[PDB]
C-alpha cells in the first residue's frame, strides 16, 4: 500500500467519467444534427 | 405581459443589483417599506416588469439573489433598499470558491444549482408571459464567474425561446485584482459565446476613467460606478416601460445587433455625465448628446473603438424631443466617420425614443454598439493565458477538482475561432 | 362578488400575522404556534446568571 | 410531580382530588 | 411547426361494432357514399373526417 | 458545445446523413453499439431510419 | 293549460334550482315569501291561502347542500315536501346511485312527482337537470328517468345536463359514471342539452369581463336557457312555440336527441354602451365557435337541424333578413336531405335581469339549439378518456363491490362506439 | 347523520388527538368546558359528527381514548381540553407493552380489547347512521402498532361497509428513538394493508424538516408537529362539516382515490404555512396556495415524489373563492409536470370547496394523494428488518409471547408483494 491511494483513486474515477461525458457528447452532436435535417425536411 | 426576472450572482452581481434596485425604486416611486408614493399614473402602470406583487399595496423584485459566501447579503439587507428584497429570494451557501472558477461551476455550485432552479421557475410562473431572464456578474470571481456559467447553462434548454442578456464584468489587465483572473476568464467566455442572446461587457477601469476626467470626483467609491452601470442598463429597457414616439425592447435590438449567433459582445455607453463644473455651462441639446456619445472617451469598455469597425450602433433616447435632431445627426455621424463602419450593411444605427425621461434629468440617451474593436479584448487575455498555462502554474487547484485538461484546450481553441471569424469579418470586399 | 374580480380588492386585504397580538392569530389559523418563542433570549441570560450564582 | 390521582381505581386508592371534580 | 394529425388510442376490443340504423335505401348506395367519405378522409378536416375541408 | 465536435469529427456524423460516407478519412470512427455506452443501438437505427 | 314540472337531481340540481327558480319569481312578481303584492301557472300553483308553490322536486343523497336551501331567503317560498335530502351519498359512484342508496327514495320521489302531477291539468313536459359526474347526479337520475318511463309513457322528458369538460375535471372516476348514464339519455329521453362547464368559463371572462366567476355566474346564465325556452309558454308572442313543436324539429333519428344550444347576446354594460345591438349582429354570434357552450366546433361538422326562439322587440322581417343571409355563407354546412333546417320563435317579453347579474339588459335577445354531428366527436374524447383506464380494471372494485356486474362496462362502451356509428351516417352525403 | 367515531392509541395517538379536539373545539367554538360559546349559527350545525349531545347544552367528543400505560392519561386530563373528554371512555391497562409489538398485539391487548370494544359499540349504537371510524396511532409504538392492530382487525369484522380511515405515524431511520422499531412496523404494515379503506403516512422527520425550514422556529416543540396533524385531520374532513360550492366527504374522497384495494398509502400537505417574516412579503392567492403545496417540501412525508408517479392527486380548498383560478391551476400543473402523473388515469385531480375557512384564517388549501414515492418507506423498512432479522436479534421477546416465526415471514412477503405490485404499477403503459 501507498500513501496517495486515495487521492490516485480519485484521479481514475475521474479520467473514467471524463472519458465517458466526451463519447455522449460526440453521439448527441449527432443526434442533433440529424433533428436539423429531418426538421427543415 | 412582458416581464423581467432579474438574476443576480456574485458579490460584484449583489452590489450593482442592490444599486440598480435602488435607482429603478426611485425610477418607480417605491419607498424602502415598497409603497408606491409616485405623484403620476405614468409611473404606475407598467411597474411589473420588475415587480411582483404584495399585499397592502407592495412590490417585491422579481429577483434572485445568489452567492456562495453567506457575508455578502447581510451587507446586501443592511442598505437603505435593503428591506425590500424577499427574504426566500435570498438563496446562498456556506462556503466561498476562492477565487476558483472550477470549485463554483463543478464541486460546489451543483449543491446549490437545485435550489436556484426552483426559485426561477417561481419567478418563470408568476408572470403570463416572460420576456426573458437577465444576468449580471463578474468573470474574475469564483461564483459569478463560476456557478453563474452554470446558471444560463442550465435555464437554456429548460426555457428556450427567452432572451437572455448578461450585464458581465470582464476582468481589466492594466489593473488585476486576482491572480488567476486569466483562467476564469477563458473558462468563462467560451460558455458565454454559447448561451448569451446580448453581452454587456463592463470593464472597471473604464469607469475609473470616466470618474476622474468627465465628472471630477475626487474620491471615487464603488457605488457611483454601481450607480453609473445602473444608469445604462435603466436607459435600455426605459422604452419597454414607457411609452414613446418609437418603441423598442430588448427584442427589436437583439435581432438588430446580431449579424451572426457568433457575434454578441457590445460597448455600452451612458450620454448625461457632466461634471460640477460643467452644468453651469451647457445647453441640453440632442446634438450635444450624440457628440458625447461618439466621442470614445465615454465609454465603460476598455477598447477603443477606432482600432475597429462598427459592426451594428443602437441609440435609445429618454426624454420628449423632435426626430429631426435625432434622424439628422446619426445621418451626419455616418456619412463623416465612413471609414469606421463596415461596407456590406447600410444604415448600420438603429433607434428608438421614450418619452419619459429619467428622473431628475430632462434628456438622456443610451448606446449599445458591436464593433470589430471589442476583439482587442479577448486576444490579451489569451495573451496571458497561454503565458501562464505554458508553464502549468496554479494548476492543482483546477485538477484538484477532477477536471481533465482538454477543457482548457478548447477553452482557448473556442475563443481563437471566435476572434479569427471576428477578424475576418473586418476586412470583406463589397 | 364584485370583491373577486376587483382590481384593487387585494388593498382591502391583510398580511393576516401584521402582529403578535392579533384576534384572528388563533391556533385554528396557522401563523401563530407555540414554538415560538420571543422569551428565548430572556430566558438564557437568566438560566446565565442562576448558574453563575450557584 | 406524577399525580395518579386519575390512574388509580376506585379500589386501592385514598380520597385524594382527581382533577376537576 | 406543430403537426398534430392522429386519432385517439381504441382498445380492439369492441372496435368491430356496426350501427343500429339502416338510413340508405339498398347497400349497394351506401357503398358509393362509402366510397366517397373514404377518398374525403384527407381534404375533411377533423379527428373524424367531418366538416368544412381547407379552404 | 455540440459543434466542435462535429468539426473536429469530420468524417462522424457528416452533414446530410444521406450522403455516403467517405471510404476511409482521419475523422473518429464509428464507435460500436453498446446497451451501456456511449453509443447505442436504439440510435444508431434511429439514425438509420431518419 | 301548460304545466311543466321540474325534477332537478343532484348538487348542480339544487344550485340549478335556486338560480333559476330566483328568476322565475322576479319575472312574475312573487316576493320571497311567496304573495304577489295567469302567467304564472305553468310554474306556480295556487293555494288556500292566495299562496303561489312552485312544482319542484329537488332530490340530493347528500343533506348539506338541499339544508342551505332550507335556511336561505326562500324558506318559506318552497313547500317543506319539495326538497328531498338523504343520509348517505354514492360518492362519484354511479352504481351506489343506482342499486343500493337509489332505490331506497325512488318509491317516495315518485309518490311526490305524482302528487305534483295530478295537481296540474295539461301537463306539458318534465324538464330534468341533472349531471353526469356525480353519484347520485347520475346513478338516480337514471332509475327515475327509467322508472317515469313505465309510469308516464307519453309525457316528454327533456334533459339538460352537465357533461363533463374534456380538459378539467372535478372528479377521477367520472368517465365510469358518463359512460354507464347514456344507456338511460338514449332509450329513456327525449332531447339533451349538455354542456360543460369551461364552455361557460370562457364566455364569461371573454365577453362579461368576469376573470373570477363562480357556479352562480355559471347558474345565472343556464336559468336565462331555460326561460328562453318556456318564455313561449309563459307570456304570449307572435310566433309562440310549445315544447312538442320545438322537439319534433330538431330531432330527425329515435337515436339521435342531443342538440347544443346558443345564447346571444351575453355582453358587459360598459360593452353595449357604445355597440348597437340589431337582430343580424346577435343571430350572427349564435354561430360563432367561441360563443358555443359544448367544446365542440360545428365548422367540424354539419348542422341537421336549427331551432330559433327569438326574444325582444324584434320584427319578423329582421328574423328572415336575418335567415337568409346565414344561408349564404361557404362556413355553415347543412346536411343534404335537410333544404329547410329552421324553426322560428318569437317572444314579446324581453328578458328580466337579476339584480346584482352579470348580463347588461338588452331590448332583444336569441337563443338556439342547432342539433349538429360534431358533437359525436365528444363522445370519442368522453371514451379515450373512459379508454386508457378500464384496461387495467381501475377502480371497478367499487363498482363490483358495490353489487353491479362487469359484462355492462363493455356493453355501456359498445353502444356509444355503434351510438358514434350512427353519427359517421348522418355526416355522409349521398 | 354522518357521524365520526375517533380512536385514540398510544402516547402519540392520545397526545394527537388531544391536539386535534382541541384544534376542532376552537372551529366549533366549544369552550373547555363544554357548552357553546360561537357567534354564528353554521359554526353549530353539524356537530353532530364529532360531538354528542349532553344535558346543559353540553357535547362530549366522540373519542375513545385507549393506552396500556395508565400514566399518559393523568397528563391527557390535566392538558388544557382535559375537562372535555367524558372519563367512562377513557380505557387504560395496568402494565404497558415496553415498545414491543407482540405484548401489544397478543398477550396483554386481549383482555383490553373486550373493554375498548364495548366502549366503541356503544358509541356506534349511539349515532343513527355512522360513516365510519378515524384512528390516529404511531407504528413504532407498543399499544397502537399492537393492540392497535388488534381492534381494527376486529372492527373491519363487525362493521365491515363502514369507512375506515388512520392517520398513522410510520417510523423514520433517519431519525430514530426504538431500537425493535422496524420489527413492529413490519408486523402492523400487514394489517395495515390488509384491514384499512384509507391510510395517511406521516412522519416526524418530515414535520421537524417543515418546522425548520418553512416556519425557522427556533423551539418547535411537538406541540407544533401535533398542530400540523390536526390541521391534516381537520382540513379532510372541513367540507363535510361545512357547505361548500362543491361538497365531498371521506367516501366521496376514497371512492376516488383507491384504484386497487391494495393501494391506500396517501401522502397529505397543507398549504398556508410561512415564517413571521415571510408574513411581510406575501399575497393570499390560489395561485400561491398551490405552488406551495406542490412543491416537494411542504410534504409531511418521507418521501421526494419526484421519485415516484402521481397516482392520483387530491386538493380540498377552505375558504370562499373563484373556481376558474383552482381549476386553471390544477390544469396547469397537470399539463407543465406532465410525465410526474400516470399515463393510464386522465385528469388525475379532484378538487373539493368548503366555503368556510378555518378560524382566523382567510384561505387554505389541504391535499391527499397517492404515488409511487410511497414504496421507498417501505423498502427502506425491508432492508433494516432484514438486517434486523437475520441474525435472530431481539427474537427472544417476541418467541416467549408463544407466537412462531412463520409470521416475520408472511409479513415480509406480503410488504415485498405490496412494493413489487407497486413497481408493476408503475412500470405500466397501456395500451388503446
Ligand atoms: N354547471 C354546474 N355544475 C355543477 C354545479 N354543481 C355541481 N355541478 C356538477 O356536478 C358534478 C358533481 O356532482 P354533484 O352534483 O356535485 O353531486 P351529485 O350529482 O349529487 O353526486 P354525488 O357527489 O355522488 O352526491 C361536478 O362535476 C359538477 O360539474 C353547479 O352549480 N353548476
Ligand atoms: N464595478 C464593480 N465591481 C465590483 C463591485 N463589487 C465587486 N466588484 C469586483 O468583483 C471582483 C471580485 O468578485 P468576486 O466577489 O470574487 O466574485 P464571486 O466570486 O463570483 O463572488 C473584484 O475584482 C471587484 O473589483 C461593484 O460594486 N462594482
Ligand atoms: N409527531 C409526534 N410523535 C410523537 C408524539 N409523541 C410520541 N411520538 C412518537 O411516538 C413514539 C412512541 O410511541 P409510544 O408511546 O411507544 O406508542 P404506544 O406504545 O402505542 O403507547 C416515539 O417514537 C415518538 O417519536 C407527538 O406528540 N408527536
Ligand atoms: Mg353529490
Amino acid at each position: 500500500p501507498l500513501p496517495m491511494h486515495r487521492d490516485a483513486r480519485a484521479q481514475q474515477t475521474a479520467e473514467v467519467v471524463h472519458a465517458h461525458a466526451r463519447g455522449a457528447r460526440l453521439t448527441a452532436a449527432r443526434l442533433g444534427r440529424a433533428q436539423h435535417q429531418i426538421n427543415g425536411q | 405581459m412582458r416581464e423581467i426576472v432579474h438574476l443576480q450572482a456574485g458579490q460584484c452581481g449583489n452590489q450593482i443589483g442592490a444599486k440598480f434596485w435602488e435607482v429603478i425604486s426611485d425610477e418607480h416611486g417605491i419607498d424602502p417599506t415598497g409603497t408606491y408614493h409616485g405623484d403620476s399614473d405614468l409611473q404606475l402602470e407598467r411597474i411589473n416588469v420588475y415587480y411582483n406583487e404584495a399585499t397592502g399595496g407592495k412590490y417585491v423584485p422579481r429577483a434572485v439573489l445568489v452567492d456562495l459566501e453567506p457575508g455578502t447579503m447581510d451587507s446586501v439587507r443592511s442598505g437603505p433598499f435593503g428591506q425590500i428584497f424577499r427574504p426566500d429570494n435570498f438563496v446562498f451557501g456556506q462556503s466561498g470558491a476562492g477565487n476558483n472558477w472550477a470549485k463554483g461551476h463543478y464541486t460546489e455550485g451543483a449543491e446549490l444549482v437545485d435550489s436556484v432552479l426552483d426559485v426561477v421557475r417561481k419567478e418563470a410562473e408568476s408572470c403570463d408571459c416572460l420576456q426573458g431572464f437577465q444576468l449580471t456578474h463578474s468573470l474574475g470571481g469564483g461564483t459569478g464567474s463560476g456557478m453563474g456559467t452554470l446558471l444560463i447553462s442550465k435555464i437554456r434548454e429548460e426555457y428556450p425561446d427567452r432572451i437572455m442578456n448578461t450585464f458581465s464584468v470582464v476582468p481589466s489587465p492594466k489593473v488585476s485584482d486576482t491572480v488567476v483572473e486569466p483562467y476564469n476568464a477563458t473558462l468563462s467566455v467560451h460558455q458565454l459565446v454559447e448561451n448569451t442572446d446580448e453581452t454587456y461587457c463592463i470593464d472597471n477601469e473604464a469607469l475609473y476613467d470616466i470618474c476622474f476626467r468627465t465628472l471630477k470626483l475626487t474620491t471615487p467609491t464603488y457605488g457611483d460606478l454601481n450607480h453609473l452601470v445602473s444608469a445604462t442598463m435603466s436607459g435600455v429597457t426605459t422604452c419597454l416601460r414607457f411609452p414613446g414616439q418609437l418603441n423598442a425592447d430588448l427584442r427589436k435590438l437583439a435581432v438588430n445587433m446580431v449579424p451572426f449567433p457568433r457575434l454578441h459582445f457590445f460597448m455600452p455607453g451612458f450620454a448625461p455625465l457632466t461634471s460640477r463644473g460643467s452644468q453651469q455651462y451647457r445647453a441640453l441639446t440632442v446634438p450635444e448628446l450624440t457628440q458625447q456619445m461618439f466621442d470614445a472617451k465615454n465609454m465603460m469598455a476598455a477598447c477603443d473603438p477606432r482600432h475597429g469597425r462598427y459592426l451594428t450602433v443602437a441609440a435609445v433616447f429618454r426624454g420628449r424631443m423632435s426626430m429631426k435632431e435625432v434622424d439628422e445627426q446619426m445621418l451626419n455621424v455616418q456619412n463623416k466617420n465612413s471609414s469606421y463602419f463596415v461596407e456590406w450593411i447600410p444604415n448600420n444605427v438603429k433607434t428608438a425614443v421614450c418619452d419619459i425621461p429619467p428622473r431628475g434629468l430632462k434628456m438622456s440617451a443610451t448606446f449599445i454598439g458591436n464593433s470589430t474593436a471589442i476583439q482587442e479584448l479577448f486576444k490579451r487575455i489569451s495573451e496571458q493565458f497561454t503565458a501562464m498555462f505554458r508553464r502549468k502554474a496554479f494548476l492543482h487547484w483546477y485538477t484538484g477538482e477532477g477536471m481533465d485538461e482538454m477543457e482548457f484546450t478548447e477553452a482557448e481553441s473556442n475563443m481563437n475561432d471566435l476572434v479569427s471569424e471576428y477578424q475576418q469579418y473586418q476586412d470583406a470586399t463589397a | 362578488e364584485f370583491d373577486l374580480s376587483d382590481p384593487l380588492a387585494l388593498q382591502k386585504e391583510l398580511p393576516a400575522r401584521i402582529s403578535d397580538n392579533d384576534m384572528r392569530n388563533t391556533i385554528s389559523g396557522m401563523q401563530k404556534f407555540m414554538g415560538e418563542d420571543l422569551n428565548f433570549q430572556e430566558r438564557r441570560r437568566f438560566q446565565k446568571e442562576q448558574s453563575r450564582e450557584w | 410531580r406524577k399525580n395518579c390521582s386519575f390512574s388509580t381505581p376506585v379500589p386501592l386508592s385514598l380520597g385524594q382530588p382527581l382533577p376537576y371534580e | 411547426p406543430p403537426v398534430k394529425l392522429d386519432a385517439l388510442w381504441h382498445m380492439p376490443h369492441f372496435k368491430k361494432v356496426a350501427s343500429h340504423l339502416a338510413t340508405f335505401p339498398t347497400e349497394a348506395d351506401r357503398q358509393r357514399a362509402l366510397k366517397a367519405h373514404k377518398e374525403e378522409y384527407a381534404v375533411r378536416q377533423g379527428t373524424l373526417r367531418m366538416g368544412n375541408y381547407t379552404h | 458545445p455540440l459543434d466542435k465536435v462535429l468539426e473536429q469529427a469530420g468524417r462522424h456524423s457528416w452533414v446530410d446523413i444521406t450522403r455516403p460516407p467517405t471510404p476511409r478519412t482521419q475523422g473518429l470512427k464509428t464507435p460500436p453499439p453498446d446497451p451501456i455506452g456511449t453509443y447505442t443501438p436504439a440510435c444508431a437505427k434511429a439514425l438509420f431510419e431518419a | 293549460m301548460r304545466e311543466c314540472i321540474s325534477i332537478h337531481v343532484g348538487q348542480a340540481g339544487v344550485q340549478i334550482g335556486n338560480a333559476c327558480w330566483e328568476l322565475y319569481c322576479l319575472e312574475h312578481g312573487i316576493q320571497p315569501d311567496g304573495q304577489m303584492p295567469d302567467s304564472f301557472n305553468t310554474f306556480f300553483s295556487e293555494t288556500g291561502a292566495g299562496k303561489h308553490v312552485p312544482r319542484a322536486v329537488f332530490v340530493d343523497l347528500e343533506p348539506t347542500v338541499v339544508d342551505e336551501v332550507r335556511t336561505g331567503t326562500y324558506r318559506q317560498l318552497f313547500h317543506p315536501e319539495q326538497l328531498i335530502t338523504g343520509k348517505e351519498d354514492a360518492a362519484n359512484n354511479y352504481a351506489r346511485g343506482h342499486y343500493t342508496i337509489g332505490k331506497e327514495i325512488v318509491d317516495l320521489v315518485l309518490d311526490r312527482i305524482r302528487k305534483l302531477a295530478d295537481l296540474c291539468t295539461g301537463l306539458q313536459g318534465f324538464l330534468i337537470f341533472h349531471s353526469f359526474g356525480g353519484g347520485t347526479g347520475s346513478g338516480f337520475a337514471s332509475l327515475l328517468m327509467e322508472r317515469l318511463s313505465v309510469d308516464y309513457g307519453k309525457k316528454s322528458k327533456l334533459e339538460f345536463a352537465i357533461y363533463p369538460a374534456p380538459q378539467v375535471s372535478t372528479a377521477v372516476v367520472e368517465p365510469y359514471n358518463s359512460i354507464l348514464t347514456t344507456h338511460t339519455t338514449l332509450e329513456h329521453s327525449d332531447c339533451a342539452f349538455m354542456v360543460d362547464n369551461e364552455a361557460i368559463y370562457d364566455i364569461c371572462r371573454r365577453n362579461l369581463d368576469i376573470e373570477r366567476p363562480t357556479y352562480t355566474n355559471l347558474n345565472r346564465l343556464i336559468g336565462q336557457i331555460v326561460s328562453s325556452i318556456t318564455a313561449s309558454l309563459r307570456f304570449d308572442g307572435a310566433l309562440n312555440v310549445d315544447l312538442t313543436e320545438f322537439q319534433t324539429n330538431l330531432v330527425p333519428y329515435p337515436r339521435i336527441h342531443f342538440p347544443l344550444a346558443t345564447y346571444a347576446p351575453v355582453i358587459s354594460a360598459e360593452k353595449a354602451y357604445h355597440e348597437q345591438l340589431s337582430v343580424a349582429e346577435i343571430t350572427n354570434a349564435c354561430f360563432e365557435p367561441a360563443n358555443q357552450m359544448v367544446k365542440c366546433d360545428p365548422r367540424h361538422g354539419k348542422y341537421m337541424a336549427c331551432c330559433m326562439l327569438y326574444r325582444g322587440d324584434v320584427v319578423p322581417k329582421d328574423v328572415n333578413a336575418a335567415i337568409a343571409t346565414i344561408k349564404t355563407k361557404r362556413t355553415i354546412q347543412f346536411v343534404d336531405w335537410c333544404p329547410t333546417g329552421f324553426k322560428v320563435g318569437i317572444n314579446y317579453q324581453p328578458p328580466t335581469v337579476v339584480p346584482g347579474g352579470d348580463l347588461a339588459k338588452v331590448q332583444r335577445a336569441v337563443c338556439m339549439l342547432s342539433n349538429t354531428t360534431a358533437i359525436a366527436e365528444a363522445w370519442a374524447r368522453l371514451d379515450h378518456k373512459f379508454d386508457l383506464m378500464y384496461a387495467k380494471r381501475a377502480f371497478v372494485h367499487w363498482y363490483v363491490g358495490e353489487g353491479m356486474e362487469e359484462g355492462e362496462f363493455s356493453e355501456a362502451r359498445e353502444d356509444l362506439a355503434a351510438l358514434e356509428k350512427d353519427y359517421e351516417e348522418v355526416g355522409v352525403d349521398s
